[PDB]
């Protein structure tokens, strides 16, 4: 039932090279819906998901006129941290920044976020309470007293309780079709021998969304944590997901082992035997 | 400055079958910092043609890429995934296999 | 949709 939104920003200095490279996404949950690429010929804010192409021509440019002021901000944020730091000229430096907004099953708001990184390290963030920053180091500390002063924070908390999650509901339902979707996965099991005493068995759950799932062995009802393997979920490139999970058995014995999935797209989890 | 190495999974977006039409992945993630060279091999030979997603990130702040291309997989042609990275003294090679 | 926002660090 909860929902999220979320945009995530990315800005890699490239001395002797130019400008720095910006690339900027946006998610409804796990589904990609825009993206921005300063390398790019259009340099315009593009749709990524079919039920955002509807949004008419003050949805572009204004999202493409935020983009590209992010892409500004951040490309004096590189200066100023290079600055803060007393770091040269010759490295490349990455600057992150996400923001976005949770809501609950009743589609109210729930939680609002909005980070920076620079090098890959926490720099600066909003706290849980949307009323105070929480600063890394000294740096962090110069940009937290200038955004209190400024009152910063009161006008991200404004956005975040009202645009943010106005938006994300007005994308939960054009994009009802692809967004409040549960598809369930479609699991199958492989068998291989390893050798000529053991056996490999190997659950697949595909083609599943949202990527949260769950995979569990067990031998005759019990929990098997050792001698199994499971890869990370990993994106199928169509909008869904992948997973499988495989335990080593012995030879004749395939029959005592079962793959327990659960999905919320399933109203019970499923249960795999070999035979 | 935090480096970290990327995970690689090479897998194909549906199972395969053999003279049908497919798309071979190497989904690369959990890298820092952005900077990585991600190329697909049909017999280890790069592949021209290569399409990449648009450059994201997790929780921790670690990217996450899926590069990927149409392809048709035979009973003897040998597909992989190679990842250099600044953390990758060595590039790493990742051959594909169907049930995997 | 976006924040319009100039933020400096």
């Amino acid at each position: 039932g909860s929902h999220s939104m979320r945009y995530f920003y990315t800005s890699v200095s490239r001395p002797g090279r130019g400008e720095p490279r910006f690339i900027a996404v946006g998610y409804v949950d796990d589904t990609q819906f825009v993206r921005f690429d300063s390398d790019a010929a259009s340099q315009r804010m593009e749709p990524r998901a079919p039920w955002i192409e509807q949004e008419g021509p003050e949805y572009w440019d204004g999202e493409t006129r935020k983009v590209k002021a992010h892409s500004q901000t951040h490309r004096v944020d590189l200066g100023t941290l290079r600055g803060y730091y007393n770091q040269s000229e010759a490295g490349s430096h990455t600057v992150q920044r996400m923001y976005g907004c949770d809501v609950g099953s009743d589609w109210r708001f729930l939680r609002g976020y909005h980070q920076y990184a620079y090098d890959g390290k926490d720099y600066i963030a909003l706290k849980e309470d949307l009323r105070s920053w929480t600063a890394a180091d000294m740096a962090a500390q110069t940009t937290k007293h200038k955004w209190e002063a400024a009152h910063v924070a009161e006008q991200l908390r404004a956005y975040l309780e009202g645009t943010c999650v106005e938006w994300l509901r007005r994308y939960l339902e054009n994009g009802k079709e692809t967004l409040q979707r549960t598809d369930a996965p479609k699991t199958h099991m492989t068998h291989h021998a390893v050798s000529d005493h053991e056996a490999t068995l190997r659950c697949w759950a595909l083609s599943f969304y949202p990527a949260e799932i769950t995979l569990t062995w067990q031998r005759d009802g019990e929990d098997q944590t050792q001698d199994t393997e499971l890869v990370e979920t990993r994106p199928a490139g169509d909008g869904t997901f992948q997973k499988w999970a495989a335990v080593v058995v012995p030879s004749g014995q395939e029959q005592r082992y079962t793959c327990h999935v659960q999905h919320e797209g399933l109203p019970k989890p499923l249960t795999l035997r070999w035979e | 400055m935090i480096q970290r190495t990327p995970k690689i999974q090479v897998y194909s977006r549906h199972p395969a079958e053999n003279g049908k039409s497919n798309f071979l992945n190497c989904y690369v993630s959990g890298f820092h910092p952005s900077d990585i060279e991600v190329d697909l091999l049909k017999n280890g030979e790069r592949i021209e043609k290569v399409e990449h997603s648009d450059l994201s990130f997790s929780k921790d702040w670690s990217f996450y890429l899926l590069y990927y291309t149409e392809f048709t997989p035979t009973e003897k042609d040998e597909y992989a995934c190679r990842v250099n990275h600044v953390t990758l003294s060595q590039p790493k090679i990742v051959k594909w296999d169907r049930d995997m | 949709k976006q924040w319009l926002v100039w933020l400096f660090l």
